[PDB]
């Protein structure tokens, strides 16, 4: 953090673990961000911020291990605090926390450094244009919109494969437009990760875009801290003027890891024991997120669903915070379709009404009504059976299994396993299709074709195929 | 005529027995707002009870 | 008419206390004896906000971490 | 194979450790390369080990008296 010469010793107070008292001169003290390192044994150790106290003295803290302490003990004061070098190598480069690039290295060699604690609010500094993110997401994108910039909820989970989502967001990002975004686990099982990288080999993208992951293996001082990292690194493609969006770890594991601060900062918890503060940091997360006027920072997230009690003040938080939703469902998939998502149990703010645009929200609105044809008509049907049925409830049976299996799709980045090309959506192109399909245009044409096909045009040409 | 009776018998009662059925379930999530008000209340006995322990 | 920015980040010194700060306003047309409206809510955030604040009073806060300071602050 | 030792009358040292203890070992198997693997019940009185520990520790206590140090621990 200083522009280092010197920068000092004090002594080792008191320490309990992770608890640093120590003392520096009586002249004058860094701030709590502000941080400085001392060689012990084998290497130098800088703790967390020190909070107020006396005699040069005050409260500190580190993710690194305590043992092997000595009391009279000696730190170099580091100043400008948190200065960190990333560079646009990183994209595809792993690095620990201290950017120490902690795979095999890629040696990744960096000419930016900052400090992750720089704030990025600024007063009618983003642009008021309001743009949406285009996904060509056949049902994601087009069965619910997508906003530049925009935070997004995550539902869906194990077993959804949702490193196929991800995929598909590569394919996405390059396909779709230069602009390139990362993200970063943390507080995860390993093996995931490991498999993700050679799933990146697999992959083979994974250039674009590179992170140090927390794997739960550590210390909290450096987990909490990870958010500041991710926020500047962006913050070097967004502050390029670049606009992007990255995944995001559970967060309770996140907020929770507040409480274990607070306990450690010895300070009374929130109710239900949460930091104190802990919405402040929310404020530091969601209020981090932005589409600029020069860049767009979008974003989505997978929280810790804690027993899906809606009474979570973290559920709070993320109904309060969240800007989007996920769903996905393995019942759906159970259908055995490839999207898993939950097809009803879909809402963005953002997508909604008119204003958003009536006729999308037409074709759409009904497509509601659809849905909830289906669900009352594959509801009803098991009970007896159908030949009661008005025809156009059989119709409707009809337009309805095909409409479902109208949505599946193939991918461009699903060819590894099966060589499919797939292609970028095209929201002209949907509508159209979709809405004459509503009206059961060309109403002839066979269902199976539909399933995991092409365009309106294509899989009419499918009807050749037929 | 008995008859008719009879088999409408069947159904009727079976009719009768998705509806019943139905209800309660919405019973049941206001139970699970009452486990969800208790969940907050040991959340908060127990957590004026740990400031306390903490005392 | 006009009214007062207010944002995520501010402090409970401009969060906690701002909503009380904008009244005296009013006192322009009200104390020019004239009538005049205002919309507030989400006074909640002031509540658990005015809380952390408690936290520093390190006072014993009631149900939901909260001081009787409502009635005065209400 | 060895198994340790663990009783009632153990001091709750070893008892906190013990676990921890027990990792040391298999360290020379898997470092030595060779394979293992072990037991793992819920010794469970571990926290008010380590913990009733931390009354005398006069640490402050986390959920069920207990800390986070569980997750640490785990």
């Amino acid at each position: 953090h200083h522009h280092h010469h010197g920068m000092a010793t004090g002594k080792i107070v008191q320490v309990i673990g992770a608890v640093v008292d120590v003392e520096f001169p009586q002249d004058a003290v860094p701030r709590v961000y502000d941080a400085l390192e001392v060689q012990n044994g084998n290497e130098r150790l800088v703790l967390e911020v020190q909070q107020q106290l006396g005699g040069g003295i005050v409260r500190t803290i580190a993710m690194g291990s305590s043992d092997g302490l000595r009391r009279g003990l000696d730190v170099k004061d580091l100043e400008h605090p948190i200065e960190v070098p990333v560079g646009k190598a990183t994209l595809g480069r792993i690095m620990n926390v201290l950017g120490e690039p902690v795979d095999m290295k890629g040696e990744i060699g960096e000419e930016e450094r900052w400090a992750i604690h720089r704030a990025a609010p600024s007063y009618e500094e983003l642009s008021n244009s309001q743009e949406l993110l285009e996904t060509g997401i056949k049902v994601i994108d087009l069965m619910a919109p997508f906003a530049k910039g925009g935070k997004v909820g995550l539902f869906g989970g194990a077993g959804v494969g949702k490193t196929v989502n991800m995929m598909e967001l590569i394919r996405n990002i390059a396909i779709e437009h230069s602009g390139y975004s990362v993200f970063a686990g943390v507080g995860e099982r390993t093996r995931e990760g490991n498999d993700f990288y050679h799933e990146m080999t697999d992959s083979n993208v994974i250039d674009k875009v590179s992170l140090v992951y927390g794997q739960m293996n550590e210390p909290p001082g450096n987990r909490l801290r990870v958010a500041l990292t991710g926020l500047t690194m962006a913050e070097k493609f967004r502050d390029e003027g670049r606009d992007v969006l990255l995944f995001v770890d559970n967060i309770y594991r996140y907020t929770l890891a507040g409480t274990e601060v607070s306990a450690l900062l010895g300070r009374m918890p929130s109710a239900v024991g949460y930091q104190p503060t802990l919405a402040e940091e929310m404020g530091v997360l969601q209020e981090r997120i932005t589409s600029t006027k020069t860049g767009s920072i979008t974003s989505v997230q997978a929280v810790y669903v804690p027993a899906d009690d809606l009474t979570d003040p973290s559920p709070a938080t993320t109904f309060a915070h969240l800007d989007a939703t996920v769903v996905l469902s393995r019942q759906i998939a159970s259908l055995g379709i490839y999207p898993a998502v939950d097809p009803l149990d879909s809402t963005s703010r953002q997508l909604d009404p008119l204003v958003v645009g009536q006729e999308h929200y037409d074709t759409a609105r009904g497509v509601q009504s659809i849905l909830q044809r289906y669900q009352e008509l594959k509801d009803i049907i098991a009970i007896l059976g159908m030949d009661e049925l008005s025809e156009e409830d059989k119709l409707v049976v009809a337009r309805a299994r095909k409409i479902q299996r109208f949505l599946s799709q193939p991918f461009f980045v699903a060819e590894v396993f099966t060589g499919s090309p797939g292609k970028y959506v095209s929201l002209k192109d949907t509508i159209r299709g979709f809405k004459g399909i509503m009206e059961g245009e060309y109403d002839h044409l066979p269902e199976q074709a539909f399933y995991m096909v092409g365009s309106i045009e294509e899989a009419v040409e499918k009807a050749k195929k037929l | 005529g008995v008859v008719e009776n009879l088999a409408s018998e069947q159904a009727a009662r079976m009719v009768a027995m998705k509806a019943a059925t139905d209800n309660g379930g919405s019973l049941i999530k206001e139970l699970q707002l009452v486990y969800n008000k208790a969940r907050q209340a040991s959340i908060t006995q127990e957590l004026t009870e740990i400031v306390s322990g903490a005392a | 008419t006009i009214v007062v920015v207010a944002t995520a980040s501010e402090s409970a010194a401009l969060q906690y206390l701002a909503p009380y700060a904008g009244a005296a306003m009013g006192e322009y047309f009200r104390d020019r004896g004239e009538d005049a409206l205002i919309i507030y809510d989400d006074l909640s955030k002031q509540a658990v906000a005015y809380r952390q604040i408690s936290l520093l009073l390190r006072r014993p806060p009631g149900r939901e971490a909260f001081p009787g300071d409502v009635f005065y602050l209400h």
